[PDB]
């Protein structure tokens, strides 16, 4: 019955770890759209985007234009 | 009028008149193995589809075993080996034998009997977008099994990778394949379509399709062309910022989905140490099975 | 690949028998396909890319690796009903080539000695579970000098006597309205597709005089429905509209054309409807409009 | 080798891709809803079950502890599933402009190699 105390060892070790992690992802997923939203802005303000399009060699940014932040309902 | 008779015939409709007369297709038939061979379904999207895609990019493998293909993957190669070629990975050999030829010898058809042997290609088999989607996978850092977009089937995932291919199953495949190569003379295996060669013109053969007779000559000129090349590196750098973000969006979605991946593993660890914990009686030990609040902008 | 055998017997024939998705179709002419395929009992066209296939194997092969369920392009106009797609020649080479052999199979004027660059190919599809299927479509010159608005159209037959004719035709002038341009189909027009041409052209006439109420002259006629003055004086004379009566050139709407007026209201014919096309006319550069290089 | 040949043929090649990239964003902002009101949909019922172990315990066992978790199982993986379409599509919008810019390159490696492309 040793075995079945084990596994309770193994399970809260696996789940010290999981815990660590899911807490790694919720902090790298805050730092990723700040830094898309970040880019959005050095980036977008010869004057070709994907917001605008490529074809200029023949009206501002508003927020409403950020696609790649907007992509995101926590934004 | 009726029942005048001076050679009344009746015609039957296998070629249909509708009302100069004029002719009509008749109603088509259904085929039976349609539900075997169009099998799926395509959710439709609230805003209008935006789509560039070439067919060439949703096809997947270029090689189709035919019949002859088929007999000969079940009655000699599966039979009763230990280890069986599935019908995608024999294609993806077959896929690799013909770029190889194609490239190594591309005028084969000048001595088809020549054609180079398995030996003999496999150092060019190795060296042969799989390189681009690794490498994508790599920038997500995904780093777990293959990069998915909407131009792959889930049928495709099951199959090995081809380097593997080669020392398992290349020799007896394509010592078959080259037999093929041999019967067509070093032509092309299958039905192509009939073009006219470039700088060539042809005029009386019935199958010559979709000439392109356009040329482009270059300018008069050694100068460097300034503008076109300021404007080209111009371009270069918006598809490149282009990418930046699309990257983060992709690594966005990617941690997204192993924090849920967590969740759904940290609840399944849950349950199961509670079922545990139950038991064998022990107390306290609800720290982690309990989720606390932390600082979140 | 240069690699063509040159003694391969070159000999003319049709395809015996299609099966394009779930429907067996015969064709009527002669199509450039492989010359191999040309003597097989069963030719294989797949329904959302339009290959050819002479191996029932390979056809199965290739539905269980083709991820495509509608024409490779944008969709520029969705009711219930039908959905149309703009596809470019030059970006969908393969594509728009397996319709161009496709349909020389039933359109007997149509021509495959050049390559698909220089055309748009506007596509009608019908919206299913398992995707869109193509029922018809209509190609056009990226730019027609001549003015016209179709190049060559098209309704597969085993979609016939569904009204999808009448629905390419009015779409085709619906993009000539959108684009403030006037236009009449290629010239030379099969039977089936005369008759539909000239349904559509009487049929939005009587609509519009009727309706009209004041007084209306033959440019302002073009102005509204996009078409040819040489086509609205033609569909005029089919009609008997147009009438020289005491010293004077007058419109005349008789009973006869009020009986087909009227049994047009009551009638629930499928339109189109402009405002469910969101599309803006492609603009082409001098480069653009060139075969690829 | 004509820098301003690459030049239109690389502006055909993306000519859509803008119009691609907000039909696919949109797509994943679509089913982020989605899943945000999903996760309420098993965040609530997963606060019913610590409520009960930060009063109680585990070793004491939630009235309905066997009914939420089956409820709870089940509105996890529907997020899950909705969340592989979301990288699915975000996929799809970096292996576009990703192969576009690898073609780029290869143009203007090659143009490098012959005169014809002058330097940044």
């Amino acid at each position: 019955m040793t075995d079945e105390l084990k596994s309770y060892e193994a399970l809260k070790a696996e789940l010290k770890k999981s815990l660590q992690d899911r807490r790694e992802q919720e902090d790298t997923f805050d730092n990723l759209q700040q830094e898309i939203y970040d880019k959005e802005t050095e980036y977008f303000s010869y004057s070709g985007n994907i917001i605008k399009g490529f074809d200029t060699f023949s009206s501002a940014f508003n927020n409403n234009d950020r696609i790649f932040s907007l992509s995101s309902a926590t934004y | 009028r009726k029942i005048s008779v001076k050679q009344h015939l009746k015609i039957y409709l296998p070629n249909d008149l509708k009302h100069d007369y004029i002719p009509t297709p008749d109603a088509s038939m259904t085929w039976n193995e349609y539900d075997k061979f169009y099998t799926g379904s395509f959710q439709e999207t609230t805003s209008y589809i935006k789509f560039s895609a070439t067919v060439e990019d949703c096809c997947g493998t270029n090689y189709n075993m035919d019949e002859r293909d088929e007999t000969f993957l079940n009655e000699q190669v599966n039979k009763g080996s230990s280890d069986i070629l599935t019908e995608d990975e024999f294609e993806i050999l077959c896929s690799s034998f013909e770029h190889a030829i194609h490239e190594r010898q591309p005028f084969l058809s000048m001595d088809p009997e020549s054609i180079l042997s398995f030996e003999e290609l496999k150092p060019t088999l190795i060296k042969s977008d799989f390189n681009l989607r690794n490498q994508l996978n790599h920038e997500i850092n995904s780093h777990k099994t293959h990069f998915i977009t909407q131009f792959d089937p889930v049928s495709q995932m099951n199959t090995r990778p081809l380097i593997q291919l080669i020392e398992k199953f290349g020799s007896k495949i394509y010592d078959y394949w080259r037999e093929r190569k041999i019967e067509v003379n070093g032509y092309e295996i299958f039905p192509q379509l009939k073009f006219e060669r470039p700088g060539e013109k042809e005029e009386i053969d019935p199958y010559v399709c979709f000439r392109r007779r356009e040329v482009r000559h270059p300018r008069k000129t050694r100068r460097i062309d300034i503008l076109n090349s300021q404007r080209l590196r111009a371009l270069h750098q918006e598809l490149k910022n282009a990418k930046d973000l699309a990257l983060l969006v992709a690594k966005r979605e990617n941690v997204s989905l192993n924090w849920i991946n967590d969740e759904l593993k940290i609840f399944d660890q849950r349950v199961k140490i509670k079922n545990l914990k139950r038991s064998l009686n022990i107390s306290g030990e609800d720290d982690d099975l309990i989720n606390h609040k932390r600082k979140r902008p | 690949s240069m690699t063509q055998n040159p003694h391969e017997v070159a000999r003319v024939r049709n395809l015996n028998r299609i099966i394009m998705g779930k429907y067996e179709i015969e064709p009527w002419y002669f199509s450039p396909y492989p010359i191999e395929l040309t003597d097989e009992d069963f030719i294989y066209i797949d329904d959302f890319t339009l290959q050819y296939f002479g191996s029932k194997k390979q056809y199965e092969r290739y539905r269980k690796k083709c991820t495509l369920r509608h024409p490779p392009g944008n969709e520029i106009y969705r009711d219930d009903y039908v959905s149309f797609f703009e596809i470019d020649g030059r970006k969908q080479r393969t594509w728009c080539r397996n319709l161009c052999l496709l349909s020389k199979l039933f359109l007997d004027h149509k021509t495959l000695y050049y390559d698909v660059d220089p055309f748009l190919f506007y596509c009608m599809t019908r919206r299913d579970e398992l995707g869109h299927h193509l029922v018809g479509y209509f190609s056009k010159e990226k730019e027609s000098a001549d003015g016209y608005n179709v190049a060559c159209i098209l309704t597969l037959p085993q979609y016939q006597r569904m009204g999808y004719g009448k629905l390419l035709i009015e779409f085709s002038y619906e993009l000539s309205k959108k684009e403030n341009k006037v236009g009449s189909p290629e010239k030379p027009l099969s039977d089936l597709g005369l008759l539909s041409y000239r349904a559509y052209w009487s049929d939005t006439l009587i609509t519009l005089l009727v309706e009209h109420q004041k007084e209306i002259t033959i440019d302002e006629i073009s102005s509204m429905t996009s078409m040819t003055t040489t086509d609205i004086l033609h569909t005029a004379k089919t009609l008997n509209i147009l009438r020289y009566y005491k010293g004077q050139h007058i419109i005349f709407l008789n009973e006869d054309i009020l009986d087909r007026y009227n049994r047009l209201k009551a009638k629930k014919r499928r339109t189109i409807d402009p405002n469910r096309l969101i599309w803006k006319p492609p603009v082409f550069t001098a480069s653009q409009l060139r075969f690829a290089w | 080798m004509d820098p301003s040949l690459v030049l239109e043929q690389t502006i055909q090649d993306v000519s859509n891709l803008p119009s691609e990239f907000r039909y696919l964003l949109e797509e994943i902002g679509s089913n982020d809803l989605k899943l945000i009101e999903e996760k309420k949909k098993y965040e609530q019922k997963e606060s019913q079950i610590h409520k009960f172990i930060r009063q109680q315990g585990s070793i004491p066992k939630h009235p309905q502890e066997d009914g939420l978790d089956k409820e709870i199982k089940e509105s996890l993986l529907k997020c899950q599933s909705l969340q592989r379409e979301k990288c699915v599509l975000a996929n799809t919008a970096l292996f576009l402009i990703a192969r576009h810019l690898n073609k780029l390159e290869k143009n203007i490696a090659l143009l490098e190699e012959d005169g014809v492309l002058a330097p940044v």
